[PDB]
């Protein structure tokens, strides 16, 4: 998410077992980085190998 | 104890006869044709 | 339109005191320091003292120091400088002059930056 | 003729004069744009 | 005070120098040194001042730079009007800021 120009980076990782869709539960994010960019960003997109 | 977004450092060599032309409204050899300063230049000129 | 005028020419015995004027216009007489030099003929020049025309301060070179005194007339905003106890190296050509700035320079240095209008010419000559 | 090469190059030697020596200069410009300032003094801390 | 030449000659067209050596406490604690140019019989005229900077009027040709203990006039593009006599100025620690020798300027 964006404030105010900060780029703000929520993050959690957690292991499950399940192919088919996404494992019902709850799951709390920590602040992780929280980078002053002041840039305007309306896009983005993924990558992957 | 302030703080400003960027700084830049311009890293150079001169020679002595044109050394007090690293200020703001300057002329010469180095202060029109090598390095030239804004007239609403924020910083600080550091020389050894 | 700034203008300068000095006394004219004096002759003096060795011993007796010169007085010279210098009158000013085309400008804040206040606002500007007095400075002197003087100049013997055919030599370098010798800064001599300086006058403030606003409360009457005034300093002189360690060099003349209780022989010369300055004073000022705000009312017709001249200077006026003395030389006393003559000796025979004091004829020169003596000058007024006045410093560039105003004396708001919070951190200028005035007024002891230097002079942009010098004036035209008093000549004292000191001989037996 | 006509045609002289743009720059000179500085007959510099340690045996030469103070103003024909080099030296090294390095101007800091400050910026701070209405995006957030990211070079600080930190703080100068006391005891607890 | 100050130790300046006594005459230096350059040719049309050469940039010029001229030197001014003080000591640590007047001329290398201050950045106040200038250069002032009088004709024969004439009245002086301040071409530099507060090291480089220079009234309205005078010509790019003159400039200033200072090294240590000296003091630099340099004239770019020498002329016939040049010759005249050039004083170093510097504040020495009272009253005040006196010229010196008189570098005597000479075109061939």
């Amino acid at each position: 998410k964006n404030i105010d120009g900060y780029f703000k980076i929520y993050s959690k990782h957690t292991p499950i077992n399940l192919v088919r869709d996404l494992p019902q539960g709850f799951s709390a994010l920590e602040p992780l980085v929280d980078l002053p960019i002041g840039i305007n960003i309306t896009r983005f997109q993924t990558l992957l190998a | 104890d302030l703080c400003f977004t960027n700084v830049y450092a311009d890293s150079f060599v001169i020679r002595g006869d044109e050394v007090r032309q690293i200020a703001p409204g300057q002329t010469g050899k180095i202060a029109d044709y090598n390095y030239k300063l804004p007239d609403d230049f924020t910083g600080c000129v550091i020389a050894w | 339109q700034v203008q300068l005028v000095q006394s004219g020419a004096e002759v003096k015995k060795p011993g007796a005191s010169v007085k010279v004027s210098c009158k000013a216009s085309g400008y804040t007489f206040t606002g500007y320091y007095m400075h002197w030099v003087r100049q013997a003929p055919g030599q370098g020049l010798e800064w001599m003292g300086w006058i403030s025309p606003v409360s009457g301060g005034t300093n002189y070179a360690q060099k003349f120091q209780g022989r010369v005194t300055m004073t000022r007339d705000t009312s017709i905003s001249t200077a006026y400088m003395e030389l006393s106890r003559l000796r025979s190296d004091d004829t020169a050509v003596y000058y007024c002059a006045r410093a560039p700035l105003f004396p708001t320079g919070v951190l200028a240095g005035d007024y002891y930056y230097y002079g942009m209008d010098v004036w035209g010419q008093g000549t004292t000559v000191t001989v037996s | 003729f006509n045609c002289y090469f743009p720059l000179q190059s500085y007959g510099f030697q340690p045996t030469n004069g103070v103003g024909y020596q080099p030296y090294r200069v390095v101007v800091l410009s400050f910026e701070l744009l209405h995006a957030p300032a990211t070079v600080c003094g930190p703080k100068k801390s006391t005891n607890l | 005070a100050l130790t300046q030449p006594a005459s230096v000659s350059g040719s049309p067209g050469q940039s010029i120098t001229i030197s001014c050596t003080g000591t640590s406490s007047d001329v290398g604690s201050y950045n106040l040194v200038s250069w002032y140019q009088q004709h024969p019989g004439k009245a002086p005229k301040l071409m530099i001042y507060e090291g480089s900077k220079r009234p309205s009027g005078v010509s790019n040709r003159f400039s200033g730079s200072k090294s240590g203990n000296t003091a630099s006039l340099t004239i770019s593009g020498l002329q016939a009007e040049d010759e005249a006599d050039y004083y170093c100025c510097s504040y020495a620690g009272s009253s005040t800021l006196v010229f010196g020798g008189g570098t005597k300027l000479t075109v061939l």
